DNA sequence: GCTTGACAAAAGTGTTAAATTGTGCTATACT
DNA sequence: AGCACAATTTAACACTTTTGTCAAGC
């Protein structure tokens, strides 16, 4: 009473996961390999709702306004032009 | 006494600055909590609470703080 | 050849407990707001009693009294 | 098929039972819907009252 | 020989900055980052730079990352001075150090040079948080979340303060009062704080604790055999029932399949209503309760 | 519950009980008269480690006649 | 079977180790502090190592022996005997290689004898007390 | 590095050792070691001979010498390193789990530092820590001071299972406790027949 | 030996509030 | 330590279906 779905991890390995036929199959499955993988059948519905992580640039922007950054880069280049 | 003997070694406590000194002295015991028979029954340990006089001194301000301290049973 | 008796075996375990506390007393002074420090705020007695409790239990010189007869004890 | 906003109980039963398009719904028989699991009277009462609207 | 000695040797090779350099490095870091973000802005909409403008932009970024690395390496001594105090608490000294460095890294990222404050002032905050936050996620074999570690510690201090005021240890009531929580809760918290013990401890003085533990799921031979014998006596007693009478009992309790069935489901196989099956069930059960059938199964009570 | 166990329940009408039986019994090969009993209850004020509501100790005693296999000297 | 002929050993390769593994345990977590149930992705994780109870998945949607050898689409636990919890292995994928201490520190050092490095020198390399020349360009060094 | 860096590559850690094995000719070092045992008899010959025993062992077997460096570490099944609550609810577990915990903790921190970017001092420190933790897991105290728990007692490594009178072989394999057995004190049988 | 309808308990199912859990941060100076 | 806030999980609950049960009658 089971249906078998196959997933493919980003590195190319493929894995067989037996499921119950009555149950709804997922589009991604944590795999014995340790990586996420994608079902080779139709869907494959969803992005999973990725929000980008916080970056150093983000933390600098919230204090220095872009103008202050520009004048600073001005100070720095005008110093490089003088050799 | 052995207790005072190890307390002499501690007194005083002084950082590299010598600006503050924490001094110990005068150990004291109260009467035993419970009797031997009572402890063997109630699964406790036969013990007297110990008390100490702790003197903290600030060399900059020259202030003294004397406090009685409970070491334990 | 000695022969450290019970009083001394306790003294040594107390000495250890105090030295472990002196460490917290010394460092405590530094990060504590000065003039807000008291003999108590610098003193944390956890390591002193632990030495005693951890000596009577788990130590090979502290044994369950052997009593099947007065002579054994 | 989602313009109906059927009560979440009705949408899941139909979606599990395999009615993707309303074209598959109208062909089904009223006795065929109530045999679908966890599909009761209040389900066909909400679906019928909305179909009539 | 020691691993911490090895790490201290290397962090000692760098040199401590003064206030002026810290500001210098800070600027280089922010300049490099903005240089990078702008160039990346060109990547999407194109508009390539003049050659001299591009070659120098590449250098601003490289110089910024060179700055970030120099600020860190110069303050590694600060991490170590903070992590010294948190040892003996259940984390390795090196692990404290490394986690402090992670806080040091965010200090650098989030540090602001315009405020005119010395770097160690703002960095001490992050390094301490990184180290204590680390201990709360790590130091316990069974992890407790930070909010619970927070309270477990608070309860500890209250007990030590209350201990000093009462010349004794406080009861659960005194503790729950000083902490403004229910006494039942403080018990729950004190159970959470219990830490596990090693199955490898030698208690014999000479055998290890771990080998005194029974296996509670191990099969017991006398029961599995009697269960086999019980499975025999039922098969017999059922044979004294009508074909449908026995068939209904088996499906009702799931003897053959192991999956019990509803009255409506058994009515579906024999072609009757659930109520009919309920009736047939009552009858065969009073037949089964009849002493001649039940007398043999009595000793299987348990 | 196992199906074979649930059928006997219906027949003899003993409800499968909500709880397992973990009970104190005398070790294999031991015997005697019950001497005394000590009960510590959380309901009663008493005292106990966190989580322990009630503690009961039972003292069994026996007269041992000198027996073949006993060691003398 | 109880009759086997040979029993052999060899160095387990990373690939051998990965093939044994029923999953990569990604967290240093044992069991939840409240429910005392195995934490997912940690040591003891039922998704990888196996079910705590016979033919019972973590969440329990499939509780019955009726379907053995199917995986719960919710908790990803396989329905089978909890005995497999005794037979099944995981793995950790390292972010940097690591030397097997048996072959480095065994006397005589196998690595030392294999690369012809003095053991006291081999130590300095793996523990980051000194560098080692991995490659040199002989032509480019000569032409320049 | 700054001058000549373009002409060579160098590194530290097992990552470098892996490279030296990656570029290795056993058949080459085989014979080139084979002649030195013929021509150079002396104390060096005694050295080259022993060294041959390992280099030769890898030729005949199909074993890649790469195996001596680990990209992945296996994890033993949970019931062999159990965690269980005793009577009363207090918990006891194998030392193996805290040992596995240090390894995975340090590997995960390493991933973190790699992604941020970090000065080699910090990153190399992690790799050195990662290396030592996998050592303690396999064989504890075989290098340096052993990883200890409370009371300063060293944790039991995977090697500690097999070795010694209390290890698997002597304790659980060459002997064992058995069913259908008993014992008591013995008394004289003077009236017994010999059988 | 059987079925019908009224019916209440039981069992699921979706919808929401409460709790639990995870993460960011704290700017005298401190190496 | 301590807090704030977002994220996630757990409980609580309203509500719908199903299951067992009774009386009454074909
Ligand atoms: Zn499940």
């Amino acid at each position: 009473p089971r249906q078998v779905a196959r997933y493919r991890t980003d590195n190319g390995e493929e894995f067989d996961v037996p499921f119950a036929d009555d149950a709804e199959i997922p589009g991604t499955w944590l795999c014995r390999n340790g990586l996420e993988g994608t079902l080779i059948e139709g869907d494959v519905p969803e992005p999973k709702k990725v929000k980008p992580p916080r970056t150093h640039w983000d933390m600098l922007l919230e204090r220095r306004s872009v103008e202050e950054l520009e004048e600073l880069l001005k100070e720095r280049l005008d110093l490089i032009k003088a050799k | 006494g052995g207790l005072e003997e190890v307390l002499a070694e501690l007194s005083p406590i002084e950082d590299f600055s010598g600006s503050m000194s924490l001094s110990f002295s005068d150990p004291r015991f109260d009467e035993v909590k419970a009797s031997v028979d009572e402890c063997k029954d109630k699964d406790m340990t036969y013990a007297a609470p110990l008390f100490v006089t702790a003197e903290f001194i600030n060399n900059n301000t020259g202030e003294i703080k004397s406090q009685t301290v409970f070491m334990g049973d | 050849r000695r022969l450290r008796t019970v009083g001394e075996l306790i003294q040594n375990q107390i000495r250890v407990g105090l030295s472990r506390m002196e460490r917290v007393v010394r460092e405590r002074m530094t990060t504590q707001d000065v003039e807000a420090i008291t003999p108590q705020t610098l003193i944390n007695i956890r390591p002193v009693v632990a030495a005693i409790k951890e000596f009577f239990g788990t130590s090979q010189l502290s044994q369950f009294m052997d009593q099947n007869n007065p002579l054994s004890g | 098929i989602d313009d109906l906003d059927l009560t979440v109980r009705s949408y899941n039963c139909l979606k599990r039972e395999g009615v993707h398009t309303v074209g598959e719904l109208v062909a089904r028989t009223e006795s065929d819907l109530l045999d679908i699991r966890n599909f009761g009277q209040k389900s066909i009462d909400e679906v019928k009252i909305k179909l009539h609207q | 020989a020691d691993s911490v000695r090895a790490y201290l040797k290397q962090i000692g090779k760098v040199a401590l900055l003064n206030a002026e350099e810290e500001v210098e490095l800070a600027k280089r870091i922010e300049a490099g980052l903005y240089a990078t973000q702008k160039l990346a802005e060109l990547a999407e909409k194109g508009e390539k730079l003049p050659v001299q403008q591009r070659r120098d932009m590449q250098w601003i970024c490289r110089d910024g990352d060179r700055a970030k690395n120099h600020l860190l390496e110069a303050n590694l001594r600060l991490v170590v001075s903070l992590a010294k105090r948190y040892t003996g608490r259940g984390m390795a000294f090196l692990d404290l150090i490394q986690e402090g460095n992670l806080g040091l890294i965010r200090a650098v990222e989030k540090f602001d040079y315009t405020k005119g404050y010395k770097f160690s002032t703002y960095a001490t905050w992050w390094i301490r948080q990184a180290i204590t936050r680390a201990m709360a996620d790590q130091a316990r074999t069974i992890r407790i979340p930070v909010h619970m570690v927070e309270v477990i510690n608070k309860l500890g201090r209250i007990q030590r303060e209350l201990l000093q005021d009462l010349g004794r240890e406080p009861t659960p009531e005194e503790l729950a009062k000083e902490m403004d929580i229910t006494p039942e809760k403080v018990l729950e918290i004190q159970q959470y704080a219990r830490e596990p013990i090693s199955l490898d401890q030698t208690i014999g003085d000479d055998s290890q604790l771990g080998d005194f533990i029974e296996d509670s799921e191990a099969v017991v031979a006398v029961d599995a055999v009697s269960f086999t014998l019980l499975q025999d006596q039922l098969q017999s007693v059922l044979e004294t029932l009508s074909e449908r009478e026995a068939g209904v009992v088996r499906l009702r309790f799931g003897l053959t399949d192991g999956q019990p069935r509803t009255l409506d489901e058994i009515g579906q196989v024999y072609g009757v209503t659930r109520e009919r099956i309920r009736q047939i069930e009552s009858k065969t059960m009073s037949k089964l309760r009849h002493p001649s059938r039940s007398q043999v199964l009595r000793d299987y009570l348990d | 519950l196992t199906p074979e166990e649930r059928l006997l329940r219906a027949i003899f009408g003993e409800k499968a009980r909500e709880v397992r039986d973990t009970s104190l019994k005398v070790p294999h090969g031991e015997s005697g008269k019950v001497i005394g009993i000590r009960v510590f209850s959380r309901e009663d004020d008493d005292e106990l480690p966190a989580g322990v509501n009630e503690l009961v100790r039972v003292y069994v005693a026996q007269k041992r006649k000198i027996s073949d296999g006993d060691k003398l000297a | 079977v109880n009759f086997f002929d040979e029993l052999r050993i060899g160095l387990a390769t990373a690939d051998d180790i990965r093939n044994w593994s029923y999953g990569e345990v990604k967290k240093p977590e044992t069991i939840n502090y409240r429910t005392l149930k195995p934490e997912k992705d940690g040591l003891f994780c039922e998704k990888i190592f196996g079910p705590t109870r016979d033919w019972e998945c973590y969440c329990g949607k499939y509780k019955r022996v009726r379907f053995k050898g199917i995986i719960c689409e919710r908790c990803g636990v396989e329905v089978t005997r909890a005995k497999v919890r005794r037979e099944r292995m995981g793995h950790i994928e390292l972010a940097a290689p690591v030397t097997h201490i048996w072959y480095f520190k065994g006397v005589p050092s196998r690595l030392g004898y294999l690369l012809d490095l003095a053991p006291k020198d081999l130590e300095k390399i793996i523990y980051f007390a000194a560098y080692v020349i991995t490659s040199v360009d002989d032509e480019m060094r000569h032409n320049e | 590095q700054d001058r000549y860096g373009e002409y060579f590559t160098g590194a530290m850690g097992a990552e470098s050792i892996k490279k030296l094995i990656e570029n290795f000719d056993i058949d080459a070092e085989a014979e080139s070691l084979r002649e030195v045992i013929r021509s150079g008899k002396g104390q060096k010959k005694l050295r080259a001979l022993k060294r041959l025993k390992v280099v030769a062992a890898f030729q005949q077997s199909g074993n890649s010498p790469m195996g001596m460096v680990l990209d992945a570490v296996p994890v033993i099944p949970p019931e062999l390193r159990p965690m269980v609550q005793l009577d009363g609810g207090r918990f006891a577990t194998s030392d193996l789990n805290d040992l596995y915990r240090r390894v995975i903790n340090r590997n995960n921190r390493l991933k973190r530092l790699i992604d941020l970017g970090a000065p080699e001092i910090i990153v190399n420190n992690e790799k050195r820590m990662l290396q030592e933790s996998v050592d303690a897991l396999f064989d504890n105290g075989r290098r340096g001071r052993p990883v200890t728990g409370p009371g300063n007692r060293p944790l039991k490594s995977l090697s500690d299972l097999l070795k010694g009178k209390q290890g698997r072989f002597r304790q659980n394999l060459l002997g064992k406790r058995v069913d259908y057995s008993g014992r008591s004190v013995i008394v004289v049988g003077p009236q017994l027949k010999l059988h």
